[PDB]
């Protein structure tokens, strides 16, 4: 177990109270009345179960720091909705992601399918051709491991199917690639992977989702935030102006949706002018669009011509 | 209200709402808009806190039965068709109750017309006299009344009278607010007054409360110019007959008013014209004269009001205030202002302001009085009430406004709130500011003591916190949480820095944070300063410093050796503001 | 690509059609009319995209199935709501377990520990110590391997914590223990893996839930139905009675829950007078029963406490 | 409604509802509920197919003016008070609206008495003559009215009438069924008339309709015992004059009852007794005799009803009925009923029924109408309309009941539904049943057609299946899917059985199932069977086989060689009932 670059800015935390104390007041950034002196005492229950239980391994979660709380009196925990604020607080003063700490969260990154083997570290005591679920990257990103690189472009595509699919008939060899499912928004696990290698890397990086916006929202929470994200990277997914061409059927939309469209737009975040343009043809067209759909069009379809005829013109 | 001609119930039907009468609802109460009042308008005169029973049974589908017991002292035999009719006209312009006699009349005639069922009266003088029983009816046509029944009953404890109507209306409604509601009105405002409460299918409110002290003397007056018009010249002359020094209420002025219209100081008074009125009119207008009557009006009191409240409901702080009569273009005013805050009150926002007018109550429709506006028109928040919006400040108060005049200015011509003129909501407005800072008062210390316990525990907490970063930091121990605290609450803090050597410097700093004197004595052995002063008790020695530092300032005593560690074990004690003083 | 064993069943499917045709009318078990003749017709979408692609090995998924269906006219779907029926209805003629025909779901059946090596066969072309998330049991329970067994008992658990952290501190050595996440109702992928070994290797299998009546009835599904049980299986998970005497914080419950608990009674589905008398006790007690709960009295708690305490008294 | 004494604008706000006039809502429609009847009581007397214009504008906060143009003959100028006002009373038991005068009088006086303005009428008798305009009004107390205004105004296009009428109601609340339902309704019943309604705001509904055909003659007559009570006795005696062949409709039946009773068949009419009247009262119930009268009532009638409806909606199935005159204890009665089936009509259950009562509509509390009742009080689903409830069936309807008697059994005192009498359901019932059948008729023809197209797709259905069943089993083809289809639509299936050999036997098989009689041919150029029937032409023959299978009959024929497989290529003709016949 690693962790100490971090630990020394951990108990760094604490330092900044004597040197606070001795001389005057105690505000961080704020502390000294009710609210902000209490919010401050769980430092305590907080820089106690963590710098020392960094070097005896062990390591938890949300609901379960509500109750490790339960145990410091004039310190508890009221409701598991301190857990954030607080874990949340520390990304902000120690700059170190949350999982830093030794957190573990509410879900599972696996679906991982690619031509690269590799290892992680802790916890003990191929990646080219494991098993088909294989690899389940857990709650870390920074146990790792490489060498085997023979695969030039990385895959984002979610679907409890259209990956799967994109299994049986395949991709990862004579078209390179690395699979990489998602289930619903991405969080920590699967992003921080993606970025890690459109850092360490250079390798490309691509996300194929359905159409609804809340498929498009995905790409903005691996483009940005809402250490994690791959901002040079492009959407190949299902475009508004890919699917005009595509014939494929098609289904109707809600209210819910046409107001989450004014949303993408009447507030600019990574709003580019061609996130602009293929969402305009949303107002238009007026339809959804479901994202194993080609298989509307042949089976062998999606994994023989969208992506390829997609693929070849970059943008 | 004017005095008719040839139709008696159709006036009715067609004033069937200005009136009070529209829907089921408001059928019943304005009944009781009534009857309630006459009670108090009659025992007020002569005859003590008077006790009110009233009833309402179910009759029927949507018919009703209305018990209206009274404590008066009973009504004179030819003077029923009097009080329960209501075709008078003509006189008298002093402070009550109901828009002039229109009152239980109109009540009768809704029964009387609804069901139909001629309408019971019983009523005794005093204790040894026949109690009489009437069954009153009001034929139409015929206008003048028509007594059906005067037999003699037996019983009834002598020295009231009863009042027993059945009409199809609907009390029922007593949630939204309706009856319960005008009797808790009626009831807090004229305390001097038991008000039971008997409703339908059984319960029982009884607003028993006192302090037996009669309202101050109703009273009559001649009017003033300013507030006379057309219509008043017409009366005054037309019918009875100089005519200033005779009915016009606070002789030189008299000559001196004829000139400015154009009359001569000595004609006759009636059949003057129709068009040498309107140049009198004004001779009063622009010749301002002395001032009206002030010893006229009767306020319900400052202190009234608070019980009044205090024993109807369940507030926490409270605060009445009862402004000097002031006057608009005629007529004299008193306004009295009280405001009651949170307790069985409701959690947040709504605020709840029950106006009322001359001693009635009212509970229609806020929009437009003078009252409710007034409410709007000033501060807000920054005075205690934390609540946005436009107007009207909201959370758990409670607001009573009060308005008394001969004659008063009612927006809509049915008496249901007061028109905004410039004189009165200018008196409402720093009459509500009246009370609306005793209020802040309490907040600014109520408030404030939670701002005392806040503290209390942020020493119970910054304490334990440095003591957290300690069994996790290997840094010595828990350094001096007292230097921190004693600079929150701000007062001062006493402590003693030491050092050790070949010798032994040891400093006493104080530092303050608020501006005071202070005096500070401290016992040992002996010692080797900033300027001493020094007595001696025993063996060991007291040296007692004596400073006087303010706002930020922070002073440094010092000294040294004779003997070593064992020092560390004292608490330097002071002399004003351990210390005592 | 094996799935001959029932291949042979699915064509059998046919057969009943000629020797159906020929002499009278056609029904099933209705046939004859609109709504069931249709209903029948879609027999060939069904049987076409089936027998005539098990040996070409490709495999797919419902929303994909309203999309290869796209393509036989006077017998397409208007609404993926055919998906089931049918589907559901091959379960029940052919009985085959929907999967046995090359069907996969929505979701993953990931999340599994424990000492015992394996392999699958298909899709190609260690379990004692594989890495964290580990094997992903997908999409089949039939494509087997076995040989290692030096464990013996398996662990039903659900949530994104306690299993978690049921690793770190582990179980996995000195404690025997298969362990298995589930993540909410277990459906196949799962189920199928539970049963394959309370019948195969006649070890033991118990259900290790939080207190909610959403998770008393994931025993159920597990338990029964709604191939897929374990019957002859137990509860050591959070019952009413072992809670009580476990002092533990807890939380008030509300009135979807009270509407649920004279359901699992008024509704005698696997209601023995044991889960009849634990349950009384949440009629009482009145209160919730998170599951991770044990955190509040000591981190190496579970791992230590409960687990064992309660594990010796079988029942 | 009796013959009051001494009180005028109370009778009304006493009645304020027995009346009609309760709420703002049903103040209005009351208005109009008599506007537009005393117009077609008017009209259909002499003057054709009436029309009438009908506005509302709005007027203030919350008063109405209504127009309501005639187009009858006006009204004779000393005839208003008579028509305008309602104070008569006595006479008269014939078929109409209104029941008896109450009419307009009401109106006149609450327009008079909520808002007050006179009211305005105006009338021409005839092309040439003066257009009279008139201001009513009815001062109280004097109850006889007081004529205001009798000038003579300049133009009108004369032959007609219009009543300008303002007054504190409501039209506005059009929606949940109030007024456009009232005239549509009154509309679809009169389709001798032209409604046009311009309601206030601007809009316009032209109930334009027609097939000016009068209605039958409204006639009256003398009573009959049975129907005849304590009151009855008082009033015949009492004031006029034997009395038995005078003054009750359909001599020896005289002399034959004043036995029965304790009179002597000679004695004189009035003065008899108050004790001595209910023994004759019986004196005819114990003797019922011949019959009241057949000849006495108006139907609207089987054939505008229809038109009625198909006019003023959009239906898809109709069905009238007007079935002959009933009686019940002295009153006769005649109903009629027609029903309309979906199109515009609502999605999803919700049954409309619009009752009909002597021509007037109704629109109140539907609950206990003697119709609503008899509505729930049969069948049900098994006659077409799926509805389950425990009364009343749903779905996409429209039901009318009519009924129609020179006095009618209402319920509560202010005809707004009829007494359940058992005479009278028993006769709605049969009645409501009448088309309760045509519409099933249609319905299973209707519903039928489906179960025929229905088909058509299971035989282009059942025709890719075993196609698909094909190209997926490598089994020779698709195999006859004729015999199986055939035996869908369950005609009668024929086909060829054929084997080859050293030979070459064929058999022709057919089978019914439904019962008929056929002709079958099938021509060839031999043969080598189970009877034959040859005739030859040119050179291949052709063998005609007759036979009559019925039921589920199976039988088979057969024959031999001569050529070989070019056979496969025919397809044989019939006779009866490819075939033709």
């Amino acid at each position: 177990l690693a962790r100490e670059k971090l630990l020394e800015i951990a108990e760094k935390i604490y330092n900044q109270f004597e040197e606070e104390v001795v001389p005057s007041v105690s505000l961080p950034s704020s502390a000294k009345t009710v609210k902000g002196a209490f919010q401050l005492l769980k430092t305590y229950a907080t820089d106690f179960l963590i710098n020392e239980h960094l070097a005896r391994n062990r390591g938890s979660t949300l609901r379960e720091l509500y109750y490790i709380s339960e145990g410091w009196d004039y310190a508890k925990f009221k409701e598991q909705g301190e857990s954030d604020r607080l874990i949340e607080d520390l990304e902000i003063l120690t700059s170190l992601q949350r999982e830093y700490f030794h957190m573990r969260p509410e879900e599972d990154g696996a679906t991982m399918f690619g031509p690269i083997e590799i290892t992680e570290q802790t916890k003990r005591g191929h990646c080219q051709k494991v098993g088909e679920g294989g690899y389940q990257i857990p709650f870390n990103v920074e146990n790792i491991e490489f060498q085997k690189h023979d695969a030039s472009m990385i895959i984002a595509i979610e679907t409890g199917g259209m990956y799967a699919r994109l299994m049986e008939n395949g991709f990862d060899e004579a078209y390179n690639a690395i699979l990489v499912h998602l289930k619903g928004q991405p969080a920590r696990s699967t992003r921080r992977i993606i970025k890690r290698m459109n850092e360490e890397l250079g390798i490309p990086v691509a996300v194929f989702t359905d159409g609804d916006p809340w498929s498009y929202r995905i790409y903005a929470s691996v483009a940005y935030g809402a250490f994690m994200a791959t901002p040079a990277a492009k959407f190949l997914g299902l475009q508004p102006s890919d699917i005009v061409e595509y014939e494929l059927s098609t289904d109707k939309l809600t209210e819910q949706d046409v107001s989450a469209l004014r949303s993408e737009l009447s507030d600019p975040r990574f709003e580019s002018d061609y996130w602009k343009e293929q969402i305009q043809l949303q107002l238009d067209i007026g339809k959804k669009a479901e994202q194993q759909a080609f298989a509307g069009k042949g089976l062998d379809f999606v994994t023989e011509v969208y992506l390829p005829n997609r693929l070849k013109e970059m943008g | 209200k004017k005095q008719k001609s040839i139709s008696v119930a159709e006036f009715f039907e067609k004033n069937r709402q200005i009136l009070g009468f529209d829907s089921a609802p408001r059928s019943l109460i304005t009944t009781v808009k009534e009857a309630v009042d006459n009670a108090l308008d009659a025992c007020e005169e002569a005859g003590i806190l008077p006790d009110i029973l009233v009833q309402v049974e179910r009759t029927g589908p949507d018919y009703v039965t209305v018990i209206i017991e009274d404590n008066g002292p009973g009504i004179v035999r030819e003077q029923i068709p009097k009080v329960f009719a209501k075709l008078l006209y003509g006189f008298h312009a002093l402070k009550s109750r109901g828009q002039q006699g229109i009152g239980i009349s109109a009540a009768v005639l809704y029964a009387q017309m609804t069901a139909g069922r001629h309408t019971k009266i019983l009523s005794k003088t005093s204790p040894t006299a026949p109690a009489h029983y009437y069954e009153l009816m009001i034929n139409t046509s015929t206008n003048e009344p028509d007594i059906l029944v005067d037999e003699v009953r037996d019983w009834f404890r002598p020295h009231g009278t009863q009042i027993e109507l059945e009409m199809r209306a609907a009390y029922v409604k007593g949630r939204r607010q309706s009856i319960y509601e005008y009797l808790k009105a009626t009831a807090i405002v004229n305390p001097h007054a038991r008000i039971t409460l008997i409703d339908p299918d059984g319960n029982e409110e009884v607003f028993e409360r006192a302090t037996d002290k009669m309202p101050e003397p109703a009273e009559e007056i001649l009017p003033h110019p300013e507030g006379i018009e057309l219509g008043t010249l017409m009366k005054m002359l037309h019918y009875t007959e100089p005519f200033l020094r005779y009915s016009f209420c606070k002789l030189l002025t008299a000559e001196e008013i004829c000139k400015a219209a154009g009359l001569d100081p000595e004609i006759d008074p009636h059949a003057l014209g129709r068009h040498e009125a309107r140049k009198l009119i004004e001779a009063f207008e622009k010749v301002k004269i002395m001032a009206p009557p002030t010893d006229c009006l009767s306020p319900i009191g400052e202190d009234l009001i608070y019980r009044g409240l205090e024993k109807e409901t369940t507030v926490d702080f409270i605060a009445t205030s009862t402004r000097k009569p002031a006057v608009y273009s005629g007529n004299p005013f008193v306004v009295e202002v009280g405001m009651a805050y949170g307790g069985n009150l409701p959690k947040e926002e709504k605020i709840s302001i029950m106006r009322f007018a001359n001693r009635v109550p009212l509970l229609y429709q806020q929009g437009g009085c003078v009252t409710t506006h007034a409410v709007e028109d000033i501060k807000w928040k920054q005075y205690g009430l934390n609540q946005p919006g436009g107007g009207i400040p909201v959370g758990p108060v409670i607001l009573l406004i009060h308005v008394a005049s001969i004659n008063v200015p009612f927006t809509s011509e049915s008496k249901d709130a007061i028109a905004d003129i410039p004189v009165i909501k200018e008196e409402i407005d720093l009459a509500i500011k009246e009370v609306a800072r005793k209020l802040k008062h309490y907040l600014s210390k109520q408030s404030n003591l939670k701002k005392r316990r806040e503290k209390e525990i942020i020493i119970t907490k910054v304490l334990p916190k440095l003591a957290a970063k300690v069994a996790h930091v290997l840094e010595k121990d828990v350094p001096d949480i007292n230097p921190v605290v004693a600079k929150i609450m701000g007062n001062l803090l006493v402590h003693r820095v030491i050092k050790n050597n070949g010798d032994g410097t040891v400093d006493v700093a104080i530092k303050v944070k608020n501006a005071y004197s202070f005096r500070v004595h401290e016992m040992l052995p002996c010692k080797v300063k900033p300027e001493p002063k020094v007595v001696t008790m025993g063996n060991d020695y007291d040296y007692v410093w004596d400073i006087s530092a303010s706002a930020g300032s922070s002073k440094v005593l010092s000294y040294k050796i004779e003997s070593a560690s064992e020092e560390e074990l004292q608490k330097l004690p002071q002399l004003i503001v351990t210390g005592a003083k």
